[PDB]
RNA sequence: AACUUGAGUGCAGAAGAGGAAAGUGGAAUUCCAUGUGUAGCGGUGAAAUGCGCAGAGAUAUGGAGGAACACCAGUGGCGAAGGCGACUUUCUGGUCUGUAACUGACGCUGAUGUGCGAAAGCGUGGGGAUCAAACAGGAUUAGAUACCCUGGUAGUCCACGCCGUAAACGAUGAGUGCUAAGUGUUAGGGGGGCCCCUUAGUGCUGCAGCUAACGCAUUAAGCACUCCGCCUGGGGAGUA
């Protein structure tokens, strides 16, 4: 294409799974943070977060894309760092939404450590 | 004795002579079994807030009746269930 | 229960004098239609138990307005117990 | 509903009836009723091709109308009537200028409502009109699959399939052992659920009340003989020695799929069951 | 602070005014804590009630 | 015989997730079908089982089904207790305020009795998304029939019945009256947005007084009167 490539970004306590599609929700590529060698307790890490982001965006540049909305999915530590690993690429981010999922009830968290 | 204020949505790509047709007749259980409707109101091509059934807007219809049987409003549902061109209805008893 | 309406006829009807709605004629009667109300309306809804308890809670206070009226003059009982059609 | 006869025998002791109380008129009708006489089994040659049918109570036909399509002339309901061929009950009709007929008898038909065939109808329990007028949702009984031969599809008591969507010339139907299909839209169905949902949970009691309803004893084939079937045999009861349990007349019985392929009905059945 | 239900002297909050629920609703349609809007305990039911009637009747968003 | 203050009724108002039935919604989970898509996903303290390469995870659309109702939401409200949170309608219970129109003690408690009664459990028939006793593994340990992980059955849901037990607790029976205050919050009333007074709830400090102490203290565990239930060292034993 030439630009507006969306890029969904899951951030969660383990590795960050970031992937670019296109506006119509077409995947063009994908890089989490464990498809780079990286070891659990790397997984979920900044620096290994900024590598799992612009080894995707790299891959976007062939089909050209000049524009990407991040919408990050989860609450976890590899967020900041990987957005910011789009705009050192030059991947020209415009909109930071948040989509973590919110259920209105309706359903039984799963029980909790102990 | 009882009031009642009835809103609801027709979907927004209804032909124009059939809405007449359907605004007509769904008034028409409205005032029977004892139904005196007072007011029959239009609202207008309005945006929805969220998608219902795949459109984005609709028309609007409010209607206030009164009788002391129910089984007008009752009858009214039955039948906006059925049609297809109401997407959204709801009775409000007002006091 | 029953309405406001259907209240004040059950009022004339039982009343001793005019502007009597405390003797235990009218509150009686008043009771009984409004038992008969809450009956029928659990032959339809059988468990609403939470209904069912104020319905025992009428009984009783009628029950105890009967035993006053009988102790106090049989007469008023025995006309009050036929045109209601308690037992 | 169901009563529980008290156990007053052994032979008695579990049995349960039917309380027959949605039954107004306890007699047939002269006019819509022709001769059935049993079969029991045999066909065109004389020979039991069919097993475990053989005498019982005579029974009288009640001519049905499956293929609801007097179109227009409303219809009261006269008297739910007992039907012995079928689980549910069925219901006499008088049209309203004169003639009448039976039909089966939806969950709360009563006795004096009104009911219509045709295609302008509404949808209310018992009046039929055809699949491409009846909303997706709504229950029907009595649904025909080819346009103009008569309900076929759901017909015994607690029969329902569920109008799930469209297609272009067919609608998605859910049929009660959970197959989704689709029919023809210009065959009829009728609103509702078939009656005496209650036949499914009576007990029979007496080997002689299943030798009523033209049962005959069934016997295991574990204690037939080599020669007359494949589980037989064995000095001793015995386990089934072979695969897979077997049919009488050699062929695998729990498990193996028995439909023809190559039906002209597989373009048609979306999901399956049973 | 006030009310802006007593002080103005609305005594029946409409769900078929939007304009008014509005201010009540947040950036997401989610129901403003009264702590946060100032509207007694009284007014905070009728208006959540009234808010969840618009929500029904799509004349505001669940979500945003 | 007489009387209204007790108790009830009448009239004018108030609030409420009180109960039952039937409908209508939005978010989310799971599964299914496709389009894109490529080598991982998931999980831990580290693992691995496990799911994938027969295309998983992710992403987009659509569909099926079940369950619960984010924000509002609070020492907030209602109910005798258990308990009751999406919205609408229909039946229906209780409570509070004001008035003083009516009856003139019609009241309290209450053995036996009769009903309701969280979860779990049972029967019948349905339903089955999520989470899951048990069960399977994979780990940790010296061992681990446990905590951790991966799945997973009954159950969790509905309709009828049955069960009748909970740290069913305010660990505090019900009714009535009296006895310093201060300051909140919920639902009303009357006066001069504010102030004062007042009724009924719900809170936190705190006097007298009580207690072994902790503490309670106008919502007593204080001062009094009526009625019921219960206790008489610990095991054996809530067992014969």
């Amino acid at each position: 294409n030439i630009e507006n490539g969306v890029a969904h970004i899951r951030s969660t306590f383990n590795n960050t799974i970031v992937t670019i599609t296109d506006e119509f929700g077409n995947a063009l590529s994908w890089s989490s943070a464990g498809a780079l060698g990286f070891k659990g307790s790397k997984k979920s890490t900044p620096f290994a977060a900024q590598m799992a982001s612009e080894t995707a965006s790299k891959s976007a540049m062939e089909h050209g894309l000049k524009t990407v909305e991040v919408t990050v999915k989860g609450p976890g530590p590899g967020r900041e760092s990987a957005i910011r690993a789009l705009q050192s690429a030059g991947l020209e981010v415009t909109a930071i939404r948040d989509v973590t999922p919110v259920p209105h009830n309706g359903c039984r968290p799963p029980k909790r450590r102990r | 004795m009882r009031t009642y204020e009835v809103m609801y949505i027709v979907r927004p790509n209804i032909e124009e002579d059939a809405k007449k047709a359907l605004v007509e007749r769904f008034n028409g259980i409205l005032a029977t079994e004892g139904a005196e409707v007072l007011e029959a109101k239009d609202w207008g091509k309005r945006r929805l807030a969220y998608e219902i059934n795949d459109f984005k807007d609709g028309f609007y219809n409010i209607v206030r009746v009164k009788s002391d049987n129910n089984k007008a409003t009752d009858e009214f549902q039955r039948l906006a269930k059925i049609s297809d061109d109401i997407i959204r209805y709801m009775v409000i008893r007002e006091d | 229960a029953i309405s406001q309406e259907r209240k004040n006829e059950i009022i004339k009807e039982y009343r001793v004098h005019e502007t009597d709605t405390g003797s235990p004629e009218v509150q009686i009667a008043v009771l009984t239609a409004e038992i008969n109300a809450v009956n029928e309306h659990l032959r339809t809804h059988k468990k609403d138990h939470h209904s069912r308890r104020g319905l025992l809670k009428m009984v009783g206070r009628r029950r105890h307005l009967l035993n006053y009226l009988r102790s106090k003059d049989i007469q008023r009982y025995r006309e009050l117990i036929k045109s209601l059609g308690i037992r | 509903a169901i009563k529980k006869y008290k156990p007053i025998t052994n032979g008695r002791r579990n049995m349960t009836s039917l309380d027959f109380a949605e039954i107004t008129k306890t007699t047939p009708e002269k006019s819509l009723l022709k001769p059935l006489p049993k079969k029991a089994g045999r066909n065109n040659q004389g020979k039991l091709t069919v097993r475990h049918h053989g005498g019982g109570h005579k029974r009288q036909y009640r001519v049905i109308d499956f293929k609801r399509n007097k179109d227009g002339i409303n219809a009261k309901v006269d008297s739910i009537q007992y039907d012995p061929n079928r689980s549910a009950n069925i219901a006499l009709v008088v049209y309203a200028d004169g003639e009448k007929r039976y039909i089966i008898a939806p969950k709360g038909l009563e006795v004096g409502q009104i009911v219509e065939s045709g295609a302008e109808a509404d949808i209310k329990v018992g009046n039929a009109l055809p699949l491409q007028n009846i909303p997706v949702g709504t229950v029907v009984h009595n649904i025909e699959l080819k346009p103009g031969k008569g309900g076929q599809i759901a017909r015994s008591a607690g029969a329902s399939a569920q109008v799930l969507g469209k297609e272009g010339k067919y609608v998605l139907i859910r049929l009660r052992s959970g197959e989704v299909r689709m029919i023809l839209s210009t065959c009829r169905a009728t609103i509702g659920q078939v009656g005496n949902l209650q036949h499914e949970l009576v007990n029979v009691g007496k080997a002689g009340r299943s030798r009523w309803k033209g049962i005959r004893p069934t016997v295991r084939g574990s204690v037939m003989n080599p020669n007359d079937h494949p589980h037989g045999g064995g000095e001793g009861r015995a386990p089934i020695g072979r695969p897979s349990p077997m049919s009488p007349w050699g062929k695998p019985t729990l498990g193996k799929k028995t439909r023809r392929g190559k039906k002209s009905s597989d373009k048609l059945i979306v999901r399956g069951r049973k | 602070k006030v009310c802006y239900f007593t002080a103005n002297g609305i005594t029946h909050i409409d769900y078929k005014d939007t304009e008014l629920l509005k201010r009540f609703i947040s950036e997401r349609g989610k129901i403003l804590p009264r702590r946060v809007t100032g509207t007694s305990a009284k007014y905070q039911r009728m208006l959540t009630t009234a808010i969840k009637r618009s929500r029904h009747m799509a004349l505001l968003p669940y979500v945003k």
